[PDB]
């Protein structure tokens, strides 16, 4: 149980930082023409 | 009139055909 | 992000996929994918659920003689309550499955999938360049599941009283929340058949009217009905639309978050009464019998 | 001076939608509407102590302001008695002269002052994308409310005092001397589970640890707000926020429905800063006593009562045993290490307990829109629906429509960042741009 | 003869200025006299039991009914 | 002066305002 | 009834102190 | 006193009215804020004064 | 004078051209029996909402004037001993006493049969405004499915039961009371066509909903569409998975999904009308009877309808002079 | 209740609590009087 | 007249009566 406990634990924490990196990397938001 | 329900039915047949004529009198006098 | 050469970054973010990701995506498909799965396979076999803490196993796997349309995946066991049950919790995966862990599972996964369903929504508003209001639109139907899967539970205090996830177990779950909270007498619930009954009306009617002018529409209308329409402009048409069934959910929606708390609908019990006191009946203390049927019965105890 | 649809692009129901630009005019209705609110308040609070019977517990007459301002101590005795209604009329009364003050300011820059004041008044000037003035107002706003949490702390500490409920002998106006400025207990409650359990900050369980939090907050928030005053956001704080009016509403939404629903949360669930002498029972504290108080009757004349929780602990049994987590100051002094224990339940009840329970039994937040009091499926006997479900509905209600509005607003700010606020370009489109097969 | 003129002009206030009260106190009158409860059928609070019959009406006939609701009510 | 709009607005609103009336007159009824 | 009297006077009077403002304001000045 | 206090509260209430029905239309009037900042001024003046007079009864009552 | 071929002016003739002139309210041919019903029908459940009660048919003061509000306001249908009679003010029972056919209940029937005839002439003032300008008359066949809702629920099933008495009375109160009345005897939830219908409402609500969200997103900037087809599509396409590449198409699945779904309930209420109705799973009933362990949400529906049924019929159903003693009515803790 | 010098004044007091209601119903007549601008 | 006076009135004509309606649901018949 600690064993899948650790694994859950691992990969929401890969997914959660792939998110927060991700939106980090889009580029922000800007008017091309103005 | 056989029955006062008949009687009460053709009253109501008589009252409807009244009701039918009226609005096609009114119909036909606002036509022009 | 960054990796090799940002190549899972291009990937993640490109649209030539078939089914946009989206860094919403990389939260929503594992949540939504792991709700899925332990969904079809509680359905399909898991031992029955305590639903209540009465030792009664309440079952709703197909593999224990159930059909689809009875076959549910059973509320979390009232003994856990709202207290956080995932596997590494129980004492063993049997016992994890005897006191309805998979529902918690599959409610708290698809909850968070829909909640990044609703962010995907607007990363390809973003994306292709429009404006990004379907989320909010979308905000409807996923306020209502949380509603019914989250707020409802956190009201009661237990998630036995979430809706199970079934055909006959939502209709038992109607049924025993109208028993308890009358239901169809709260104006938020009314407001909501509205929303929905309009949504089904104008769907129809903008159907019909858009077909029958696609001879390749405002006059037909305007004749039929007496004041006209004030939706002219086939912009004002749609946001109207859209606004109709989405608030109307909306306030189901709170509607439900409201009555978790404990404020029933309208209780118009012994309203009228006669000029010594006797209680004259209407149509809402027969509500009110129906109500009291339900309520007895379901205190199985 | 209200211009039109024309000269800004916005509709009348849209209409405050043109104040984005103009800096005096929105300052204007900003004050305003603060004026709005401390009018509220104050009226409200007239309303309830016009309407409020000392006698009479405050839940039982579905007051909401007069626990808020019992709450900090002002009028209450022992127990939750009421000593004297006058702290309450002069709290109404004080904000209902500075909500005029603050109207009359509010109608000024509004009505008549400078419509932009970005070069009259260049310390009030601001441009939404200038990061560092926008910072500025952070910054003493920040100040200001970390002011505010000091002033709680001062009263609580060395003021008449804060009402703890979790005194001995029920509750009353207790001073706070050693407040828990213990940095791991404060930050622990953030990391509790928000699930059944540990319960997030809902979980407080005395007052020392709220005036230490509130401590920690406002030193936090001055030091804060000296930081923005005094610096401009990093490049990736630059990169990673759209920079203008509406987004910055957006950040403010989305914070402001998640503090909507915490607060939904710890009204229906939290007993110490919402004591339940003020506010009612506790839904799960109403179950309890229900079957406590089951308990004390038909002992008077275990198993009938008392069951094994799933860790392990003695809870009550039935249909309350989904609330065993909840945690009362008229129940724990009779709770033990292993759950409740049969000798303190045996001896070591007091009356007041026993009263306690009954009342709590009684005014249970069962409840429905006519105000009438009990289950759905109950005659009109009673009129009262417990202010804990009052304040929880509105305020998830409040959350979940602000959290909508957090989503508007944040797609309709990247959109103008972005350019697509006022649609797809006619000429090309990103689609067309892109391989047919979807 | 649209409605913005004909709510505008105050041709049409005054002649509905003694129709429109007219009409409402007509209804109060319908109502506070008690013809509503004659002509409608609808009991007075006061007589929805009889002496006679002290729970909730039942009609059985479906021809001789006329008789049994004057029977029923307070006729 | 009597025309069809005249008529159906008259039906409508006639017996509407007379029906108000009636609601509002039985608002203060006795009990 | 006297103190029912006074609050309707009192409702009157509030809902009229903003209408009385827009008409001013229509009719003198003509800001609005 | 008591009736001293309630006068003094009813002109207070008086005068808040007026303020209401007086402050907006001398803003958005053309012309109205320019010369009658006296006026208005003179008003808001009158007003805090008889607030805080009429405190200082209550602290004697 | 005017006609297909040189045929004299005769009186329909100007009476089809005053009807349908283009006036402030299309009247035309089908108003003379849209109007009168659809007026009588409004205007006779007002008056059953505000003055006419419910006592001496259902045993109940549901009206404006007994103390009811607007939602526990109702016409009251007829009580069961008037069976299928139509009541009208000249029938053999109330023999042209408005007041006694208020009191019998005719208002109810009054209401019910005028308020047909106004849904048939307004399906037919659908059809004379849609061929006015020449269009397909697809509104009107859109409207099919409310009618023929309210001809399975107000007419068929109260003609296939045992009287008028079960009909839905028009209230908000009395509608829940006729909605709870389904659930608890009919099981009308489990019923596949109900199953299907509110599928229908609730997918042409989502329709509604999302067509109206995307038409207004996908809008373009600044005789021809107003939104982007094409983007819309590439949305719906890498969100969901399917879109829809035509306008044409699209609107006629929104008109079908609603319209599908009220014409299967409405053949679901047909069933119900002679207590056809897909109660229960007779082996699951069979499997929880022999096995009292066993016990699933479909079983616990089951003890739900029962208790509302044991509950409710004593006050719904006072014809039958049902007199349940404590002992005997279902209860949770019995079990 | 109020206390003794104010208790007259309790009518008024019944009626401030609703007056933001007014102000948004204020916002939306001054609309209509400006015609919807 | 104008006509936003017009609706203001009629608009305050109809909120007193729904007050009125809703004060009869307090008081009153139906109001237990
Ligand atoms: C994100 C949400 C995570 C799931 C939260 C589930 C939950 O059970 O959260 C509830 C918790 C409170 O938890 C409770 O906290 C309680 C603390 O009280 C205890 O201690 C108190 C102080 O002594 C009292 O004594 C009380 O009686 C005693 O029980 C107990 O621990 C309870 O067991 C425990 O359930 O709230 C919190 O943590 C903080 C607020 C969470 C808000 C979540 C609301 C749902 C919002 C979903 C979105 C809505 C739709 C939007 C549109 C899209
Ligand atoms: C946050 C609200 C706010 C903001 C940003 C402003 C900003 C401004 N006002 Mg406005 N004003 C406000 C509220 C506000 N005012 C209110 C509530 C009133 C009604 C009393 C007015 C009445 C008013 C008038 C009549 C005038 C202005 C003027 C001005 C400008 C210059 C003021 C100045 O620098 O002198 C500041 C001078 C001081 C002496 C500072 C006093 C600060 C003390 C300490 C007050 C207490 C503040 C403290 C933080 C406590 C907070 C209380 C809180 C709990 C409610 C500037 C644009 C003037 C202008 O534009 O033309 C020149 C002008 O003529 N204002
Ligand atoms: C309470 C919330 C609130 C607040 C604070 C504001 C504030 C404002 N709005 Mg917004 N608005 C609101 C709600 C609100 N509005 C709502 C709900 C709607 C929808 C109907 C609108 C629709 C709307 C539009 C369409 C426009 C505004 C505009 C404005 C500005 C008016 C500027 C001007 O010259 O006045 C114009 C008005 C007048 C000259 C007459 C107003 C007189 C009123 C009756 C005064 C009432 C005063 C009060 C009752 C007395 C108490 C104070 C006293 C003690 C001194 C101002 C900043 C305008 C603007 O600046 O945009 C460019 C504008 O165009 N608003
Ligand atoms: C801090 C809060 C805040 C602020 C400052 C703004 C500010 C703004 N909003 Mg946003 N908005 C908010 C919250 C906020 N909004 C929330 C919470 C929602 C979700 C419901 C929205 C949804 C929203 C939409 C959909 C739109 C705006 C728009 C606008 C702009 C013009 C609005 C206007 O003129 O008012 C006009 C005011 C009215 C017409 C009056 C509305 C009256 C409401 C419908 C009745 C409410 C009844 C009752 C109180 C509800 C209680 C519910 C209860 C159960 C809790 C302006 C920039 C508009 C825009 O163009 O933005 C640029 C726009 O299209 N907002
Ligand atoms: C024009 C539209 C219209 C329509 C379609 C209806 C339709 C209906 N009404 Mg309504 N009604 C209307 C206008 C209308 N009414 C008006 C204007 C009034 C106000 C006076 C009423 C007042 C009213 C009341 C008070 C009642 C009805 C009732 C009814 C129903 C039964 C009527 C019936 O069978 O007898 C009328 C039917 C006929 C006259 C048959 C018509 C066929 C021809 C024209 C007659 C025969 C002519 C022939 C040449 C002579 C044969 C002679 C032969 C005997 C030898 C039916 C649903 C009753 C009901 O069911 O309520 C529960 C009821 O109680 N109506
Ligand atoms: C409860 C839900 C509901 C209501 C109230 C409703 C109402 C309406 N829809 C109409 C149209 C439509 N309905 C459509 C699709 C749908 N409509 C739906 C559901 C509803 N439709 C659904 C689910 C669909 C999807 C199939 C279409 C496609 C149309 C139209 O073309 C038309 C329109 O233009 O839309 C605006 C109008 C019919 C014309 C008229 O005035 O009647 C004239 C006839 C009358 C009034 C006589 C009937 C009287 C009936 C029997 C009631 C009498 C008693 C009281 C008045 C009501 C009692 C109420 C209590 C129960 C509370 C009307 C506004
Ligand atoms: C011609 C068009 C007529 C439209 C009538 C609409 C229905 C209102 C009837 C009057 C009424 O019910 O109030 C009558 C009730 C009377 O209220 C009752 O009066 C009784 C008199 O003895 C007793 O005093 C009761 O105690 C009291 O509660 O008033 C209310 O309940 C107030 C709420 C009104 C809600 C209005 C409907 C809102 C929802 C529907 C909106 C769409 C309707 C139009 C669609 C087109
Ligand atoms: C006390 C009454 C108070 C009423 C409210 C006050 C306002 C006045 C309202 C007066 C009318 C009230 C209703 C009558 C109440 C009343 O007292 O009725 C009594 C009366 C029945 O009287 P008897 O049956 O005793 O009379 C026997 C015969 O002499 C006549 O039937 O009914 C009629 O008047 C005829 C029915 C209506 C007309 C015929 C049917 C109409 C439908 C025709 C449809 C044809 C089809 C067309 C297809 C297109
Ligand atoms: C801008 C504007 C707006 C808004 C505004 C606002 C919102 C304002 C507010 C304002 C305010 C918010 C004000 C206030 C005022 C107040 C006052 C003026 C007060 C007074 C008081 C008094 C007088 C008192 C008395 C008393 C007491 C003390 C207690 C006891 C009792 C008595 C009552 C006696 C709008 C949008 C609409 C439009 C445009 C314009
Ligand atoms: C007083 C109190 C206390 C305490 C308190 C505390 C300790 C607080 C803290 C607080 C905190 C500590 C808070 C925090 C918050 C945070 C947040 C809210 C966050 C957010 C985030 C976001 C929103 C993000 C976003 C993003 C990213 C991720 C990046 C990319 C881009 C974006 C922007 C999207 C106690 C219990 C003792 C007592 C009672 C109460
Ligand atoms: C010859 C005949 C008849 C007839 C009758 C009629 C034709 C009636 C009508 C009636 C009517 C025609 C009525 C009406 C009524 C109305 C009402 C009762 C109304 C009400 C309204 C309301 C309550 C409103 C409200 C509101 C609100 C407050 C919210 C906002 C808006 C509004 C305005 C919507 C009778 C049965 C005698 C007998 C048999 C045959
Ligand atoms: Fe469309």
């Amino acid at each position: 149980m600690l064993t899948l406990k650790i694994f859950v634990y691992t990969v929401v924490t890969f997914f959660v930082c792939l998110f927060i990196f991700g939106f980090l990397s889009n580029d922000p938001a800007r008017n091309p023409g103005k | 009139a056989v029955t006062p329900s008949l009687k009460n039915f053709l009253g109501s047949l008589i009252a409807g055909a009244t009701v039918l004529g009226g609005i096609a009198l009114a119909i036909t006098a606002v036509s022009k | 992000n960054s990796s090799l050469w940002a190549r899972f970054c291009e990937w993640i973010t490109s649209t030539e996929n078939r089914l946009y990701i989206g860094w919403f995506g990389v939260i929503m498909i594992p949540c939504l994918l792991t709700a899925t799965s332990v969904f079809i396979i509680a359905f399909i076999a898991a031992p029955p659920v305590d639903i209540d803490g009465i030792r009664e196993p309440v079952s709703g796997s197909l593999l224990y003689g159930n059909n689809i349309i009875t076959g549910a995946v059973i509320p979390t066991s009232n003994a856990i309550g709202l207290h956080f049950y995932p596997i590494w919790e129980a004492a063993s995966l049997d016992e994890w499955l005897y006191n309805g862990g998979p529902y918690q599972l599959i409610v708290c996964h698809f909850l968070l999938g829909v909640y990044c369903y609703m962010g995907r929504e607007w990363e390809l508003s973003f994306r292709l360049g429009m404006r990004p209001w379907i989320a909010v639109a979308y905000s409807a139907p996923v306020a209502a599941a949380s509603a019914v899967f989250l707020v409802y539970p956190i009201g009661q205090g237990s998630f036995s009283d979430g809706m199970p996830l079934g055909i006959s177990g939502t209709f038992n779950f109607m049924i025993v929340f109208q028993a308890e909270h009358n239901i169809l007498m709260h104006p938020f619930h009314m407001l909501g058949v509205a929303g929905v009954f309009g949504g089904s009306l104008f769907s129809a009617m903008h159907g019909s009217l858009v077909t029958s002018s696609l001879i390749r529409a405002h006059g037909y209308f305007g004749r039929l009905i007496f004041q006209y329409a004030s939706f002219n402009n086939s912009r004002s048409l749609h946001f109207f639309l859209a606004a109709w069934p989405v608030i109307g959910i909306w306030f189901t929606a709170l509607g439900l978050s409201t009555m978790a708390f404990n404020l029933n609908g309208f209780n118009f019990n012994q309203s009228v009464v006669d000029s010594q006191g006797r209680v004259l009946n209407t149509w809402a203390d027969i509500i009110n019998r129906a109500n009291l049927g339900m309520e007895v019965m379901h205190e199985r105890n | 001076g209200g211009r039109d649809q024309e000269t800004t692009g916005f509709a009348w129901w849209s209409g405050n939608a043109r104040l984005i630009n103009l800096s005096g005019k929105l300052l204007g209705a900003h004050v305003a509407h603060a004026g709005l609110i401390v009018f509220w308040a104050g009226a409200m609070n007239l309303f309830e102590v016009s309407h409020f019977v000392p006698e009479k517990p405050m839940y039982e007459q579905g007051l909401i302001l007069l626990p808020h301002i019992a709450t900090l101590g002002y009028g209450v005795g022992p127990g939750g008695e009421i000593i004297d209604t006058f702290p309450y009329f002069v709290s109404g009364v004080l904000h209902l002269i500075s909500s005029a003050v603050l109207g009359f300011g509010g109608v000024y820059h509004s009505l008549i002052g400078p419509e932009t004041l970005e070069e009259s008044y260049p310390f009030f000037g601001y441009v939404w994308k200038d990061k560092n003035k926008m910072t500025n107002i952070l910054g003493y706003h920040l100040i200001m409310l970390g002011l505010g949490a000091w002033l709680l702390v001062w009263k609580a500490m060395y003021f008449g005092g804060v009402y703890d409920t979790w005194a001995p002998g029920g509750g009353d106006v207790r001073v706070i001397t050693n407040p828990t400025t213990n940095a791991a207990v404060i930050f622990g409650y953030l990391v509790k589970s928000p699930f059944g359990g540990d319960g997030w900050i809902c979980s407080v369980d005395n007052m020392e640890d709220i005036i230490g939090g509130h401590i920690w907050i406002g030193t936090l928030e001055i030091l804060g707000g000296i930081w923005h005053i005094y610096t401009t956001p990093w490049p990736w704080a630059r990169r990673a926020f759209v920079w203008s009016g509406e987004a910055y509403l957006s950040y403010s939404l989305g914070a402001i429905g998640v503090m909507g629903f915490i607060a939904c949360c710890m009204s229906w669930f939290n007993n110490t800063a919402y004591p339940s002498e003020f506010y009612g029972p506790t839904g799960p504290e109403a179950s309890q006593s229900q079957a406590f108080t089951f308990l004390v009757r038909d002992q008077r004349l275990l198993g009938k009562y008392l069951m094994r929780s799933p860790t392990g602990e003695i809870i009550f049994g039935g249909e309350t045993m989904r609330f065993w987590d909840f945690r009362g100051p008229w129940l724990e002094p009779l709770r033990g290490p292993n759950g409740l224990d049969l000798n303190k339940l045996k001896n070591d009840i007091q009356p007041w307990q026993e009263r306690r329970a009954a009342e709590y039994m009684t005014h249970a937040p069962l409840g429905s829109l006519n105000s009438v009091g009990g289950v759905a499926t109950e005659i009109n006997a009673v009129n009262f629906v417990s202010p804990r479900s009052w304040l929880a509905c509105s305020h998830f209600c409040l959350g979940f429509f602000f959290f909508i509005g957090h989503l508007w607003h944040a797609g309709r700010a990247r959109a103008a960042a972005a350019g697509f606020e006022k649609g797809i370009d006619r000429f090309d489109e990103p689609v067309l741009s892109m391989r047919p097969l979807d | 003869r649209p409605f913005s003129d004909i709510l505008t002009s105050i041709r049409y206030w005054v002649i509905h200025s003694i129709t429109v009260p007219a009409l409402f106190i007509a209804g109060w009158l319908f109502v506070s006299t008690g013809l509503a409860y004659d002509v409608f059928g609808t009991p007075r609070p006061n007589e929805y039991f009889t002496e006679d019959r002290q729970e909730a009406p039942l009609i059985t006939d479906r021809f001789n009914a006329l008789e049994q609701v004057k029977k029923l009510s307070g006729n | 002066i009597f025309t069809v709009r005249w008529l159906a607005i008259h039906g409508i609103a006639v017996p509407t305002i007379f029906f108000l009336g009636a609601i509002t007159a039985m608002q203060f009824i006795q009990r | 009834n006297i103190e029912l009297a006074l609050t309707l006077v009192s409702l009157v009077l509030v809902v009229s102190a903003g209408p009385l403002v827009v008409v001013l304001l229509s009719a003198r000045g003509g800001n609005l | 006193m008591t009736s001293i206090l309630q006068v003094a509260l009813l002109a207070l209430i008086f005068v808040s009215f007026a303020l209401v029905v007086g402050v907006p239309v001398v803003f958005a009037t053309p012309n109205g804020w320019t010369d009658n900042k006296g006026a208005v001024f003179s008003g808001l003046s009158l007003w805090l004064l008889l607030v805080f007079v009429v405190g200082i009864l209550n602290s004697f009552v | 004078a005017i006609g297909t071929y040189q045929e004299k002016r005769t009186w329909f003739d100007d009476a089809d051209d005053w009807l349908r002139q283009d006036r402030f309210v299309f009247v035309g041919w089908s108003g003379l029996l849209l109007f009168p019903c659809a007026y009588f029908a409004l205007g006779g459940w007002l008056t059953g909402t505000t003055f006419v009660t419910s006592w001496y048919t259902h045993g109940l003061a549901t009206s404006y004037l007994e103390g009811c509000n607007f939602l526990t306001a109702a016409v009251s249908t007829p009580a069961n001993s008037m069976a299928h009679s139509l009541l009208f003010v000249w029938g053999p029972e109330a023999q042209g006493d408005f007041t006694r056919w208020c009191q019998l209940g005719g208002l109810w029937a009054f209401v019910a049969l005028h308020g047909a005839f106004g849904l048939i002439g307004f399906m037919l003032r659908q059809f004379e405004i849609a061929r006015s300008v020449n269009l397909r008359p697809y509104n009107a066949i859109a409207f099919s499915a409310p009618i023929a809702v309210f001809v399975s629920v107000f007419l068929i099933y109260p003609l296939g039961q045992s009287g008028w008495f079960f009909a839905p009375s028009f209230g908000v109160a009395a509608i829940f009371r006729f909605i709870l009345f389904f659930q608890g005897f009919h099981n009308w939830t489990l019923n596949p066509f109900h199953m299907m219908g509110v599928a229908g409402v609730l997918g042409a609500a989502l329709l509604c909903a999302i067509h109206g969200a995307t038409v207004e997103n996908t809008l373009f900037e600044d005789a021809e569409e107003t939104y982007s087809m094409v983007t819309a599509n590439r949305f719906w396409s890498q969100i969901f998975g399917v879109a829809f590449s035509n306008k044409r198409w699209l609107h006629f699945f929104m008109l079908l999904v609603p319209v599908t779904g009220l014409w299967m309930s409405a053949i679901g209420v047909v069933g119900l009308a002679l207590n056809l109705r897909a109660y229960d799973f007779v082996s699951q009933e069979i499997r929880a009877a022999e096995d009292p362990e066993f016990e699933t949400f479909y079983t616990k529906n089951i003890l739900l309808n029962e208790g509302i049924r044991a509950w409710m019929a004593a006050q719904d159903q006072p014809h039958e002079r049902l007199v349940f003693p404590e002992e005997v009515l279902p209860r949770g803790n019995a079990l | 209740k109020l206390p003794e010098a104010y208790a007259p004044f309790a009518p008024i007091v019944d009626v401030l609590p609703v007056i933001p209601v007014f102000f948004i119903l204020l916002a939306f007549v001054w609309q209509a009087a400006v015609s919807f601008r | 007249i104008p006509l936003w006076l017009v609706g203001t009135v009629v608009g305050t004509l109809a909120i007193g009566l729904l007050a009125v309606f809703f004060y009869g649901s307090y008081v009153g018949l139906g109001s237990s």
